[PDB]
């Protein structure tokens, strides 16, 4: 499973 | 921005046998950015519906991608690939050459 | 042996032609088993791999949803990077970032990895401690201040350790026929006169798996680094890799030169030379 990406 | 030209390899997925139908690769790597133009050509004519991997990317972050087809080698028939990046102010066009 | 789970995620502003695509691809080792496209007629976490599609509804929603938010994630990204180096909206730009986790023949963690590059230049990593950042510049010390005040290293870690590789331990399992099968290189030297005075042999590797190998020459047992063009490891596209190291050899000497090949499928280490 993927992870959410985080904002830059 | 600094840009990166693909690397290029054209080559068969099978050990060529004159008449044994096999499939064709493009396997353009190296580049930056990734948008590019490949073309497979046969007798210099643009082979249609050419199939292509998902984009991704090496370790260095240049791109890559793999361009494929059936082919049936033959003494006569010239195989090509044919691609256009940024970094090219022409297309280049690399043979396909059974010994490499 | 070892195995790595990575996630490939390249985003590519385009103004004018809408907003940036977002792909996303994973894979174990060298297999691809998963696509997600933004640019899709119908955008959805796609199997690539046939020992992924056993898995249920559940496990394709979840990873949809995710992918389908890290689209507007890293637009917002491109926006952000964008006023970080003060540049036009004229101009395209690409954010990718890799993440994932490695482990051993035991299947115990390795280490974790989680770096991002925009343009194509390194712009923020993940520390192997899995809990502090390395920045390249100013412009990515504020993404790193950005996560630090949010405790991002600490909810990377968290899935590092946790679920991503437990997920790579099932994998491995589902699709150990192939992911845990290490196919040998078939090889052999080819010979092709140059002129007269010199000729190239070829060595060869083919339908190898997975793509780690050693292919070199060597001169009465000197290893002729500089002298041998070595092409980039190459897929077949039947999941298997090739590759060749060639040399400039003067005639008649061609019984002075050897080919190395080592790969995790062979049971020893291969020798060749040319057999006219
Ligand atoms: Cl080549
Ligand atoms: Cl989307
Ligand atoms: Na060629």
């Amino acid at each position: 499973q993927e992870i959410r990406t985080f904002s830059f | 921005m600094i840009q990166r030209t693909p690397k290029i390899q054209v080559y068969s997925r099978h050990p060529a046998e004159n008449g044994k139908s096999n499939f064709l690769n493009c396997y353009v790597s190296g580049f930056h950015p990734s948008d590019i133009e490949v073309d497979l050509l046969k007798n210099g004519e643009r082979i249609e519906k050419v199939e292509h991997s998902d984009l991704s990317f090496s370790k260095d972050w240049s791109f890559y991608l793999l361009y494929y087809t059936e082919f049936t080698p033959t003494e006569k028939d010239e195989y090509a690939c044919r691609v256009n990046h940024v970094t090219l102010s022409q297309p280049k066009i690399v043979k396909w050459d059974r010994d490499m | 042996g070892s195995h790595s789970m990575r996630y490939f995620h390249t985003s590519v502003s385009r103004p004018g032609r809408g907003e940036p695509r977002f792909i996303s691809v994973g894979y174990v080792d060298g297999t691809q088993f998963v696509r997600f496209d933004s640019d899709a007629a119908s955008p959805r976490t796609e199997p690539r791999a046939p020992w992924i599609e056993q898995e249920g509804p559940e496990y394709w929603d979840r990873n949809t949803q995710i992918s389908k938010t890290n689209t507007q994630t890293y637009r917002e990204s491109l926006r952000n990077l964008r006023g970080y180096y003060n540049q036009s909206e004229a101009g395209s730009h690409t954010l990718q970032r890799m993440y994932g986790c490695d482990v051993g023949p035991d299947g115990r963690l390795l280490r974790g990895h989680d770096q991002s590059a925009y343009d194509g230049k390194d712009y923020i990593a993940l520390n192997e401690d899995l809990s502090s950042w390395t920045a390249a510049d100013t412009a990515a010390q504020i993404t790193q201040r950005k996560w630090e005040a949010a405790r991002v290293a600490e909810q990377l870690r968290a899935y590092l350790e946790g679920t991503c590789v437990e997920w790579l331990r099932r994998h491995l399992e589902n699709g150990k026929e192939t992911l845990q099968r290490a196919d040998p290189p078939k090889t052999h030297v080819t010979h092709h006169p140059i002129s007269d005075h010199e000729a190239t042999l070829r060595c060869w590797a083919l339908g190898f798996y997975p793509a780690e190998i050693t292919l070199t020459w060597q001169r009465d047992g000197e290893d002729q680094t500089q002298d041998t063009e070595l092409v980039e490891t190459r897929p077949a596209g039947d999941r298997t890799f090739q590759k060749w190291a060639a040399v400039v050899v003067p005639s008649g000497e061609e019984q002075r030169y050897t080919c190395h090949v080592q790969h995790e499928g062979l049971p020893k280490p291969l020798t060749l030379r040319w057999e006219p």
